[PDB]
């Protein structure tokens, strides 16, 4: 059974690599949720630093790939990684030869179509990640686009990924029936990361000390991550309400 | 516009015997009207018993005698460390010189 | 690394043939039968659509007859798109003749080149062959008129009439019994007809599930035409030799 | 199954079963540290002394890149030799092209996207070493360790090799004992020490030490070897500790 | 390293069947159902949107696709391996048409273009063929409007109507019954809702369907005036609005 | 190199080319055929720069001879010169062009007729009833617009062939060592032996 | 299937060790060397009465001063030859001299290993390289597929080698003339062969310094085999 | 088992097969010895022939001036690693006029080596060699395996039942270093040590072969009468 | 490009792609090779269960290589014509650098060169064709007759043939062929040659072709009745 080694087509239409790569997403074991406020888009992660030996603030999973775009990754690092630097360089060239800043869905689909590459020519493996894409895009606005093994991609109101991403997803549906729309009706982006927090304790039921959460924020020419003490102003904030 | 070529100067001489050989050469290095050297050596023991000059243009002697010696220390790792005849040499040499016929080594080589 | 999902598509078995020729010449012969017939004055293509559908457009459609220049047509049986791949080689060969030498090209050189194409992908290269028979009718000025086929091993002959696809064995016999020497065009024309309404698989033979063509010298003084059938052109010509 | 045959498969559970075999052979070969300190790092290895033909001090294991990097690994050594060539190659056309030497977690991605690359194809194998790196730059001192799937971290201690277990708990006191900080000159007597507590894993053949450094104070911002009395003076500070 | 796989990976079995060209056809076969339907006038293709999760917005993801100004498409079968096919065709339909002759390609042989991108993926080293079924509904001026079907062997098939994908059977049977030549294009957009109908399972409004025409020029979509040979595109998306509206006279 | 002449008659083609082979202040030979047989029906003469004339000849030789083994057939006349005007087309614009000026005179056995090609080193082709190349032509081209008829034998187009080298004889500044001259008819290639 | 520069757990390469085996089935050759020249010879081996044997050249010229004679599958040799032509011309003009017997060999080694995944599989043919020059004189080498060459007093390859290998052991000495050489191959190959042994299914040759490498006649070595049944018949 | 098809396949257990077979071609290869004092190296190699007929395989290849070699194993293949082993010794001399160090001359093999062990189509090198030279750092001996792994070394000895004689230099390691300014007595010590690797076949003229370099020394191989000597 | 290692050694000592490649060729039709005193004859079988043939324009079996060599053959048609075409390009190039038309010998030994070439190239199978080369040399009367086969090996032949039940053919050759005294004339020659593919062949209608090369260029095919002729005065002969 060969056709499940290479990327070529199973007697039922499958392609079993590719399925195995969505498999490798999990491997980290931790989960992720993006969300969209009026004038942000606001990401945030689990952070797992079982090994005491290791130096904490190195342990990322949030990459900065232009000033505007943020990526969350939802995989192995090393795939992870792969996947960062080269949207990297695809997003400088973009501006180099458009004479703008690529937007947030247009690197969306050129990662996506590197993606279905892999999952077409036999050489190349498919990328273990799901990348996460973010940004407020001076045309659509607070965008969410989200990229996997099998050279899938669309756009989400919010969205969440991981082992345990339907607890999380339902939440988030739940939320949306209630409000009526689309985003989160908040001013300052400040509301908008504990809006996020908070909706993640409540699905996964666990509470969150300082160092147990990533937080990345996207506003308008700005893409940033938060240290340590602003994720734990933020979560005091949560406390005391 | 650039020009790659230069004249060192100099002069050399060779007289063969019945059972010895002499190549002689003078040691004044120049470029226009400037000495560079008083004692520049252009007359070289290239092993096998095979004496070698280059005169002309210095860089390019240098450079062709740099190679000679180094193709009689490859005939010797090729073919079992044999003496490079004389004669053997001058044919080796011939192919050094017109290898390069469409930019050459402007020297005037006895050995 | 990548020699353990290496099919060889180009290696010879025990008993000294082509694995993946014997292989698409059985992929041929599920395709629908393609006749071809050389008369005296002219030569008829006729053609078998695959099991037709009821809102398939009929006469804005091209499956089995193609036109290389205008003194060569090819009947095809196999893989559609493996048969355009090797068509538009052809027609380019073919003006590359004409470029060259200003003279049409004749009818067997194209035939060896495209047949020598065919042999290429089963020496060389590790690549399936093409799944593709070919009947080429055609006309020139040193043979006249010429049938041919060529099929994925390369090997090309040439036939006064012939059949390739599906019930090729059944249909060269009926071509076999009917067929002379001193025939015309218009008895071609019925015998390619008769020979298909009794070889093929479907229940009746309608116009609707047939391509049709003629090469004739039938235009005026000493010039050849193509003719490829309308769909009213061969529900006429099913009626004319009273098939419907 | 078959799938863990060839290089850049996954497997049904979503993994590269070339990769995990790869960090068995690392698994195998000799123990290597590196520990972090106030303003620099410390390296050091364990050297198995197969015969008394080895001549000693001339069969060196650690490896410089640049002037202000050091690298050390375990596992298959020519493999580790081949990836710091490439690294000798990323840092010089960094510097070629802006001036500054390679920054160490600019230096990290560099041997991390190199070694994660020989993961994508069947054409390739993985690297059959761990490798432990680091040295001080523009931002401070940084230690990383490199692992044959492309992974790697930045620590405040590292271990890998046949003796990483020991080597790691070892490693976990120093960081708990010494929150403030540890000095270049200490880090350096702590290396020998836990380099002769994790030969118990290795201890039928005797070894050989060898120390290398970065430090801001100590060796000016570049790598250098430990030598002669302070070598020395580390030996017989683990020597005492055993015992 | 370098691509080592310069050998064919679909080849011919004793039986004399493609392995992966059958194979991909199974893929289109579990695709969501789309059809395309031919009026006199007109052109219409249609198809279900599956969202894959409530909080994905659906309009970003785009299944009916613009490829020249009078042509248009639509798949059933790998989402990823359409959009590819779709970047391919936009640009073949300049380098090999409009960047010569100036003007844009007629249906069938844009179609054709397409078709030798799928039959390469089907011979070529190293590559699966793509897992998709195309139709291709579009206008030119001296064919007229034109309906085609392309499929993962790169064989295509001109239609008066059809489907492909999920409940492909059942569909093509009920555009038989409802089909003629004499079919304006508002009976034939009428008929293409109905057909869908049937296929699809949950909400069936503006939001879950993609529908678009090849109809009359619209200068308004154009973007410029003053050039009178220069009309605008054929090619319309019908608005989540306009399929509502036609849902309630249904 | 430099007198090559052609004139097409009634039934066959007489090509008359010089026979003077002239390097500096020095003639190398005085018996040179500046022709090549390209099959059996079909003649080319050349002229222009040394060593390409024939080089290019015998080139075009081997690719006529490889077509007729081939396929077991002789091209047309007109084949023929196609094929050489397209070689001629692209050497031109290539790196070092084919500086060969040529006459190509055939009969065409299909049409029963004979056939006089002239191709510059450009590649510009014409068919004519009588043609020259170099500064033959500014005396050949006017003599044989008056004594030129369409219907003549070849015994009377070997007398207009020598009206045209007595002429060259006459009034051009090089000796040229007299001319070879070729008849190409039904029957194939011969050459008079006595001119 | 498996690699075709691949080892075997013995250490061997399996490809290589295989051409050895196609080596075996090959017709005899012989060769040996002596003072006042070498000797080559070898079965010619007709595999139809048909077949007419003076067109079978299974020993063949190099240069003046060396020959080579083949032995297994003989069409793979022709690539082998024409280098070996090309690598001794070339030195003669690069060096004005001839060119060393060993350095020859050495040059034709070197094609030996140049195969995988370059041509993709080792050559099928062992060759005896005889020949001579001012330095190390008469010599006589074994080249292999391997990349391998030996020097050798004697040597036989091919289907009878072992058998005629172990003759050649007791029969070699230093002080052998020409015409004790010429006998002693065609004594030897007559013992090995299938077929009996005549002028049309044998042939001889040499290389002196003198009249360098030459080819016998039919008629020359005929007398020559008659030469040698009368002196075994002698006692 | 199913880890042995190429070199670019791990085991289980994290073993390259391919590359151990390679080191397998060493071992049936013949026997030859290296060591060294502060002033001279020496190499001891024991040759072997096809039969009687035939000539005795030579071991010892030079590299430079001050650098050489001796093999044990596929002997093209350390034809391939010699030349290449004489370029980057020239080369060091015609652009640096720097006669090349033989630790570098390791790491450069090394270096080669291990691109043939990572890499699909190729093959790993089936020889072991033992480089010997004298540079600005004194007398050197290294050790090189195909694996890639290199070791300088005081003595050392690689072929069949090389463990003989790699025992006695463990022994003789204190004695044998100090012979300073004698190249006769450390051959001796060399012709000694490759003594005890041998089994039914004693060392005779055209069967021994010894290489030497050192401080007044350079680079030359002894073979035939000249070794007749040191029976 | 495709590297593959096609042609490969097996344990045994056997390249297995060269043996099956000649198993092709034992499929192949007929074709047998008789050289007299002043000729050359080559004789092909076609096979009689392809009726409705066109035989004007149908691939003949023997081609002419050049006006003075003539190429048979036996196995895989399309390979056939790949080694006739590179044979016919290197006969016009000899010509044209040597001046001189090619010998029988060189041209072999260019075809089983070739077919060599494609036993140890990767990516490639080997020929399945084995060849029967036959003319005379420039400017000489001896008649020449060489045989190819897919290994790359070639000789010279009295009389041989190839192809399918080529075994029964070579036997009756084998004894029929007089080494001392070959066929005096043209006559002597076509009907050796007829004779023995009459003990394959079936019926002597249109099932052989006989192609008849002399010295200077003077090849020609026969016809249908002239070769019926041979086949009626062979019968009535052997009728005894
Ligand atoms: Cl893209
Ligand atoms: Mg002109």
């Amino acid at each position: 059974g060969y056709d499940r080694h290479i990327t070529i087509f199973s007697p039922e239409g499958r392609l079993y690599q590719v399925e195995y790569a969505f498999k490798a997403t999990n491997q980290t074991n931790i989960n992720s949720l993006a969300v969209r406020g009026k004038d942000c888009t606001v990401v945030i992660s689990q952070k797992k630093v079982p090994d005491k030996l290791l130096d904490p603030t190195t342990v990322s999973y949030i990459f900065c790939i232009s000033r505007t775009i943020g990526m969350v990754v939802n995989g192995p690092i090393p795939d992870a990684r792969n996947a960062a630097l080269r949207a990297k360089a695809e997003a400088a060239e973009f501006r180099y030869k458009y004479g703008y800043d690529m937007p947030c869905d247009v690197l969306a689909k050129r990662m996506a179509n590197l993606s279905q590459i892999y999952t077409q020519r036999a050489y190349m493996r498919p990328l273990g990640v799901i990348l996460t894409f973010v940004s407020v895009d001076e045309e659509l606005g607070p965008s969410i686009y989200k990229t996997d093994p099998a050279g899938y991609y669309v756009g989400y109101k919010a969205t969440a990924t991981g082992p345990k991403q339907q607890e999380i997803t339902t939440n988030l549906e739940n939320h949306f029936k209630k409000s009526k729309i689309d985003h989160i009706n908040e001013e300052s982006w400040e509301k908008v990361v504990e809006f996020a927090i908070t909706h993640m304790i409540d699905a996964l039921g666990t509470e969150f000390s300082k160092n147990d959460l990533e937080v990345g924020v996207a506003t308008k020419d700005k893409f940033f991550t938060l240290s340590a003490e602003n994720i734990e102003e933020r979560l005091v904030a949560i406390a005391e309400q | 516009q650039f020009n790659p070529y230069g004249d060192n100067g100099g002069t050399i001489l060779g007289i063969a015997g019945e059972d010895f050989a002499v190549l002689a050469g003078d040691t004044r290095n120049i470029t226009d009207y400037s000495i560079n050297s008083r004692y520049e050596p252009k007359v070289f023991d290239c092993g096998d018993n095979i004496v070698m000059s280059a005169n002309g243009f210095a860089a390019d002697g240098d450079a062709l005698v740099k190679r000679f010696k180094n193709s009689v220390k490859w005939y010797h790792f090729d073919h079992n460390d044999k003496k490079l005849s004389i004669n053997s040499a001058a044919r080796n040499i011939q192919h050094l010189l017109y290898g390069k016929r469409f930019f050459p080594y402007y020297v005037h080589t006895i050995i | 690394g990548s020699r353990r999902y290496d099919s060889r598509t180009t290696i010879f078995s025990p008993e000294g043939r082509l694995y993946q020729v014997e292989y698409a010449l059985e992929s041929i012969s599920h395709a629908g039968t393609a006749i071809g017939i050389m008369a005296s004055d002219g030569i008829v293509l006729a053609a078998e659509r695959k099991v037709t559908s009821t809102l398939l457009e009929q006469d804005t459609s091209t499956e089995k007859l193609y036109k290389l220049n205008d003194k060569i047509a090819v009947a095809v049986a196999g893989l559609t798109a493996d048969a355009e791949i090797l068509i538009n080689t052809a027609r380019i060969h073919a003006q590359n003749y004409l470029k060259t030498y200003n003279e049409d090209i004749p009818v067997e050189i194209l035939v060896r080149r495209l047949s020598d194409i065919k042999q290429g992908y089963t020496q060389h290269g590790g690549l399936r062959p093409f799944g593709v028979s070919f009947i080429y009718a055609g006309y020139d000025d040193r043979y006249g008129y010429q049938l041919y086929t060529s099929n994925p091993s390369g090997n090309y002959t040439g036939w006064k009439a012939i059949s390739v696809g599906a019930n090729t064995s059944a249909a060269q016999t009926l071509l076999q019994m009917d067929y002379k020497d001193d025939m015309k065009v218009d008895d071609a024309i019925e015998l390619a007809l008769k020979t298909l309404s009794k070889t093929t698989d479907s229940s009746a033979l309608t116009y609707d599930r047939l391509e049709f063509a003629t090469i004739r010298k039938g235009a005026n003084d000493g010039e050849v035409y193509q003719k490829i059938f309308k769909p009213q052109e061969i529900k006429d010509i099913l009626v004319k030799t009273g098939i419907t | 199954t078959g799938y863990d045959l060839s290089n850049s498969v996954f497997s049904p559970d979503g993994r590269n079963f070339q990769v995990e075999y790869a960090v068995k052979a690392v698994e195998n070969g000799t123990t290597s540290i590196g520990i972090k300190c106030n303003d620099g790092v410390v390296f050091a290895v364990e050297k198995l002394i197969t015969s008394k033909l080895l001549v000693p001090q001339k069969n060196v294991k650690i490896q410089v890149v640049d002037r202000h990097i050091g690298c050390v690994y375990s596992g298959l050594i020519p493999d580790g030799r081949h990836l710091v060539n490439r690294g000798r190659e990323e840092a010089a056309s960094f510097k070629k092209l802006y001036k500054t030497p390679i920054p160490i977690p600019a230096f990290a991605d560099r041997l991390g996207q190199y070694v994660q690359a020989h993961t994508l194809y069947n054409s390739v194998r993985p690297f059959g070493v761990s490798t432990i790196f680091g040295g001080v730059d523009k931002n401070g001192a940084h230690l990383y360790m490199l692992e044959p799937s492309g992974s790697y971290w930045g620590y405040k201690g590292a271990a890998t090799g046949k003796g990483r277990q020991s080597a790691k708990a070892e490693l976990e006191k120093l960081v708990d004992h010494h929150p403030e900080g540890l000095s270049a000159r200490e880090a350096v007597k702590q290396a020998a020490k836990i380099i002769y507590l994790a030969h118990e894993d290795n201890k039928e053949k005797d070894f050989e030490l060898e120390i290398s450094w970065c430090s801001l104070s100590e060796t000016n911002g570049l790598h250098k070897f430990v030598k002669g009395d302070l070598l020395q003076e580390a030996i017989d500070f683990a020597q005492k500790e055993i015992n | 390293m370098t691509d080592r796989y310069s050998f064919s990976l679909t080849t011919f079995s004793p039986s004399g069947k493609l392995g992966q060209i059958d194979y991909a056809l199974t893929a289109v076969k579990q695709g969501v159902t789309s059809l395309g339907i031919k009026a006199t006038n007109g052109v219409v293709i249609a198809t279900e949107k599956k969202s894959s999760s409530p909080l994905a917005m659906s309009e970003t993801l785009s299944k009916v696709s613009l490829l020249t100004p009078d042509i248009g498409a639509v798949y059933s079968g790998m989402g990823p391996d359409y959009r590819v096919l779709v970047d391919k065709s936009r640009k073949v339909a300049h380098t090999s048409y409009k960047r010569i002759y100036g003007e844009y390609p007629p249906t069938k042989l844009l179609v054709s273009e397409v078709a030798k991108i799928m039959q390469e993926a089907t011979q070529s080293g190293g590559v699966r063929p793509f897992g998709v079924s195309l139709l291709i509904a579009g206008h030119d001026e001296f064919n007229g409007f034109s309906l085609y079907q392309v499929d993962p062997s790169g064989s295509y098939f001109p239609w008066k109507a059809t489907a492909i994908g999920k409940g492909s059977v059942a569909a093509k049977t009920f555009l038989e019954k409802r089909w003629n030549d004499e079919l304006e294009l508002e009976d034939a957009i009428h008929i293409a809702l109905l057909t869908l109908k049937e296929s699809v399972e949950g909400e069936f409004n503006g939001d879950t369907i993609e529908l678009a025409i090849i109809g009359d020029e619209n200068p308004d979509l154009l973007g410029y005036t003053g050039i009178p040979t220069d009309k605008g595109p054929r090619f319309r998306k019908l608005t989540s609005q306009e399929i509502n509206d036609r849902l309630e006279a249904l | 190199m430099d007198i090559i002449l052609g004139i097409r008659v009634q039934d066959s083609v007489i090509l008359a080319s010089s026979k003077a082979v002239t390097r500096g202040i020095s003639v190398l030979k005085d018996s040179d055929d500046k022709t090549r047989q390209l099959s059996p029906h079909t003649l080319m003469s050349f002229a222009g720069e040394a060593g390409d004339t024939v080089q290019f000849a015998e080139y075009i030789q081997a690719n006529i001879q490889l077509y007729s083994i081939r396929e077991d057939y002789e091209l047309s006349p007109q084949a023929v010169s196609s094929f050489v005007r397209q070689e001629l087309a692209k050497s031109i614009r290539s790196r070092r062009p084919y500086q060969v000026n040529v006459l190509i005179g055939g009969y065409d056995k299909k049409k029963n007729k004979p056939e006089l090609y002239q191709i510059d080193y450009l590649g510009t082709k014409v068919e004519l009833p009588y043609g020259a190349h170099g500064y033959s032509g500014f005396y050949t081209f006017s003599l044989l617009d008056h004594h030129y008829r369409p219907d003549m034998t070849t015994e009377e187009g070997l007398d207009l062939l020598k009206l045209c080298v007595q002429e060259l004889e006459k009034r051009m500044p090089m000796d040229f060592k007299g001319v070879i001259v070729k008849i190409v008819d039904k029957d194939g290639i011969r050459q008079v032996d006595d001119f | 299937d498996r690699g075709v520069s691949t080892f075997s757990p013995e250490g061997r390469l399996f490809q290589v060790e295989y051409s050895l085996e196609a080596i075996k089935l090959g017709s005899t050759a012989i060769g040996i060397a002596t003072k006042e020249g070498v000797v080559l010879g070898v079965e010619k081996r007709a595999t139809s009465p048909l077949l007419e044997s003076d067109s079978i050249e299974k020993i063949v010229e190099i240069d003046r001063h060396i020959g080579c004679a083949m032995s297994g599958l003989t069409a793979d040799a022709r690539s082998m030859i024409e280098h070996a032509r090309t690598a001794a011309v070339t030195h003669n003009l690069y060096y004005d001299e001839d060119i060393n017997v060993e350095s020859l060999t050495q040059s034709v080694c070197d094609l030996a290993l140049r195969f995988g995944e370059l041509m993709s599989r080792p050559f099928g043919v062992a060759l005896l390289i005889a020949g001579h020059d001012a330095d190390d004189g008469y010599q006589l080498f074994h080249a292999e597929p391997s990349g391998t060459f030996y020097r050798y007093n004697a040597k036989a390859i091919g289907s009878g080698s072992e058998g005629a290998q172990a003759e050649l052991l007791n029969e070699w000495h230093s002080s052998l003339t020409l015409k004790e050489a010429e006998l002693l191959v065609l004594k030897i190959l007559k013992q090995v062969m299938e077929e009996k042994l005549d002028e049309n299914n044998a042939q001889l040759s040499c290389i002196t310094k003198q009249d360098g490498f030459k080819i016998y006649d039919n008629e020359k070595t005929a007398e020559l085999i008659k030469e040698l049944k009368e002196k075994e018949a002698a006692e | 088992n199913n880890y042995d098809g190429d070199t670019v396949t791990f085991s289980p257990t994290g073993r390259l097969f391919q590359v151990e077979y390679a080191l397998e071609a060493i071992k049936q290869g013949s026997v030859t010895v290296g060591l060294r004092s502060n002033t001279h190296a020496v190499l001891v190699a024991l040759k072997r022939n096809a039969d009687e007929l035939s000539s005795y395989q030579k071991k010892i290849i030079k590299c430079d001036e001050h650098m050489g070699l001796s093999l044990a194993g596929l002997a093209p293949d350390a034809r391939v690693l010699s030349n290449y082993l004489r370029q980057q010794c020239n080369y060091s001399s015609l652009v640096f006029n720097r006669k090349l160090a033989v630790e570098r001359a390791g790491h450069l093999l090394c270096d080669k080596a291990q691109k043939n062990t990572q890499s699909y189509g190729g093959r790993p090198y089936g020889v072991g060699l033992l480089i010997i030279g004298y540079d600005k750092s004194g007398a050197h001996l290294l050790e090189f395996q195909p694996s890639g792994n290199v070791t300088e070394l005081y003595g050392t000895a690689i072929g069949a039942r090389s463990q003989g004689a790699k025992t006695y230099l463990e022994r003789t390691l204190d004695t044998f270093i100090k012979i300073d300014g004698n190249p006769d007595e450390l051959i001796k010590a060399g012709v000694e040590a490759i003594s005890q690797s041998l089994r039914d076949e004693s060392l005779t003229v055209d069967n021994l072969s010894i290489a030497i370099v050192g401080k007044d020394t350079p680079f030359t191989i002894y073979d035939g009468e000249a070794v007749a000597k040191y029976i | 490009g495709y590297d593959r290692a096609l042609s490969i050694f097996s344990p045994d000592g056997h390249i297995f792609q060269v043996e099956y490649a000649l198993e092709a060729v034992k499929r192949g039709t007929c074709a047998v090779g008789v050289k007299g005193k002043n000729c050359v004859v080559l004789g092909c079988e076609r096979r009689s269960t392809l009726k409705l043939q066109d035989t004007r324009i149908t691939p003949s079996k023997v081609s002419k290589i050049d006006s003075h060599v003539v190429l048979s053959f036996s196995g895989l048609n399309a390979d056939s014509r790949i080694l006739i075409e590179k044979a016919r390009v290197e006969a016009q190039s000899h010509r044209l650098t040597l001046e001189d038309p090619v010998t029988v010998e060189y041209l072999t030994r260019y075809v089983a060169g070739v077919q060599q070439r494609y036993t140890q190239s990767g990516g490639v199978r080997p020929f399945g064709v084995s060849t029967l080369i036959a003319g005379f040399d420039p400017r000489d009367d001896e008649p020449k007759l060489y045989q190819t086969e897919p290994s790359g090996i070639y000789s010279s032949w009295s009389a041989q043939t190839i192809g399918r039940n080529s075994k029964t053919v070579r036997e009756f050759l084998e004894k029929n062929y007089d080494r001392k005294e070959p066929p005096a004339t043209v006559e002597e020659c076509v009907k050796l040659t007829v004779r023995s593919l009459l003990e394959v062949v079936q019926t002597g209608a249109k099932n052989i072709e006989i192609t008849v090369v002399k010295p200077d260029s003077d090849i020609v095919a026969l016809s249908s009745e002239e070769i019926n002729q041979y086949v009626t005065q062979i019968e009535q002969e052997k009728q005894e």
